[PDB]
């Protein structure tokens, strides 16, 4: 099976001042958002008709429940304890949150929390493993953590039976626009000129569903090693854009082409030469 | 307390044909902190109608933002996104090249 194989919630704790704090938070199958917050509310938006998965309108309550006091009780025990860690304002903590499907049907967790843009602590089979780039503030924080069972149990609960639960649910629902195979379309144009008597050969491939594909300028059946490949852009459609470049000199130009393998084009490459 | 500066890269989804209707992007990765102020411009001045992405942030913890809306391009009207961070001392501007 195609497309993601993750789910996962993510979180963005701006602490402006001692009073002031606020929570940002969304759910998401790889890189596709399929959940938003509504901070003031402390509901979930649910951006999709099947986000909710298999689970049920009072299964979907008691989450909402769980992560509503959850971002409360976070953000007033940190403004409590700030003195306490040494914590200069302002600061930001972020951490993310998850499950995902391998091949053979095992399902790992995670959880992996940061401080400055910096691994602060993860979770390793139910237990708080402090990074190095946390330091002393770290370890003091996974000492104190173990000390709340409760929490501690919710979090277990969470992660090891209520993710996996969940995985399986929407990837199922949403198998329609998840498994999807949208094909790309393909243009060429003549970049920034480099050096005086060079040129920048440009390859756009974009509109393509899922993620994985394959871009290189080729010369017959012999690829360019030189083929500067950019970043996988997104587009709002669930889509998206790839840039292939190549520096060359105005003679050698002519005879090459670009190439593009996607799995929505099942073996009929895309493949667009350089007009003289 | 890091300071990282946003990746701006300025695109659309559809290749430029002169009087079609297409989407112009403007994606804004690898900073820290998240606060951050983007605009789309058109010769100069913001346009109003403007979809955003809700905050994500990447593996190695940096955020990323896509700003994106429906557009109509011709010949002279120009395009670009101007930014606002806490690295920037003043707005930065990247236009939008349609051969890039
Ligand atoms: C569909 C979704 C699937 C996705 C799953 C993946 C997401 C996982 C989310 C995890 C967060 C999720 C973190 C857990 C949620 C927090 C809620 C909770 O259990 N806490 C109660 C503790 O009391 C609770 O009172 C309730 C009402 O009387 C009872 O129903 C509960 O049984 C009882 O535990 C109070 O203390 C209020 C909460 C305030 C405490 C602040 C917590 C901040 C520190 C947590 C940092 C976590 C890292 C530690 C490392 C662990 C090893
Ligand atoms: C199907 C249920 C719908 C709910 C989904 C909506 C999104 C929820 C947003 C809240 C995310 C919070 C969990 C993040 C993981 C914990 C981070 C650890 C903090 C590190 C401490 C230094
Ligand atoms: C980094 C700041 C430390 C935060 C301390 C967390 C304490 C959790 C208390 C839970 C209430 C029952």
């Amino acid at each position: 099976f195609q497309g993601p194989t993750s789910f996962h919630v993510i979180q963005t704790s701006s602490f402006t001042n001692s009073t002031w704090a606020q929570t940002q938070g969304s759910g998401w199958l790889d890189d596709l958002q399929i959940h938003g917050w509504d901070s003031d509310s402390g509901t979930a938006i649910f951006l999709k008709p099947w986000s909710k998965g298999n689970f049920s309108d009072k299964e979907v309550a008691e989450l909402e429940e769980i992560f509503r006091v959850y971002i409360f009780g976070f953000a007033r025990e940190v403004q409590d304890f700030a003195g306490d860690f040494q914590m200069k304002y302002p600061f930001e903590i972020q951490g993310i949150a998850g499950c995902e499907l391998h091949s053979g049907g095992a399902i790992v967790s995670f959880l992996r929390g940061a401080l400055g843009g910096l691994d602060f602590l993860s979770v390793k089979n139910a237990s708080c493993v402090p990074s190095p780039e946390g330091g002393s503030r770290a370890q003091k924080f996974c000492a104190l953590i173990i000390q709340y069972q409760g929490i501690m149990e919710t979090v277990r609960i969470l992660l090891y039976e209520t993710c996996p639960r969940y995985l399986l649910g929407v990837l199922n629902a949403g198998k329609a626009d998840l498994q999807r195979q949208v094909k790309p379309e393909a243009w060429l144009s003549s970049g920034p000129s480099p050096g005086p008597g060079r040129l920048q050969l440009v390859c756009h491939v974009s509109g393509f569903y899922p993620k994985p594909v394959w871009v290189m300028w080729m010369r017959g059946e012999q690829e360019q090693q030189g083929t500067q490949l950019g970043d996988i852009l997104p587009n709002a459609n669930w889509t998206w854009y790839l840039r292939a470049t190549l520096d060359v000199a105005d003679g050698e130009a002519a005879g090459l082409s670009c190439r593009v393998k996607h799995s929505s084009l099942e073996g009929q490459d895309i493949i667009l030469y350089w007009g003289p | 307390m890091i300071q990282r500066t946003p990746k701006i890269q300025v695109y659309s989804r559809h290749p430029a044909e002169n009087g079609k209707s297409n989407f112009l992007n403007c994606y804004v990765s690898g900073f820290h902190p998240s606060d951050i102020e983007v605009d789309l411009l058109k010769n100069g001045e913001r346009i109003e109608k403007v979809e955003h992405s809700d905050l994500s942030f990447s593996k190695d913890w940096s955020f990323y933002l896509l700003y994106y809306t429906e557009f109509t391009p011709t010949e002279k009207d120009e395009y670009a996104c101007r930014v606002n961070h806490v690295t920037l001392s003043q707005p930065k501007i990247v236009k939008w090249d349609r051969d890039m």
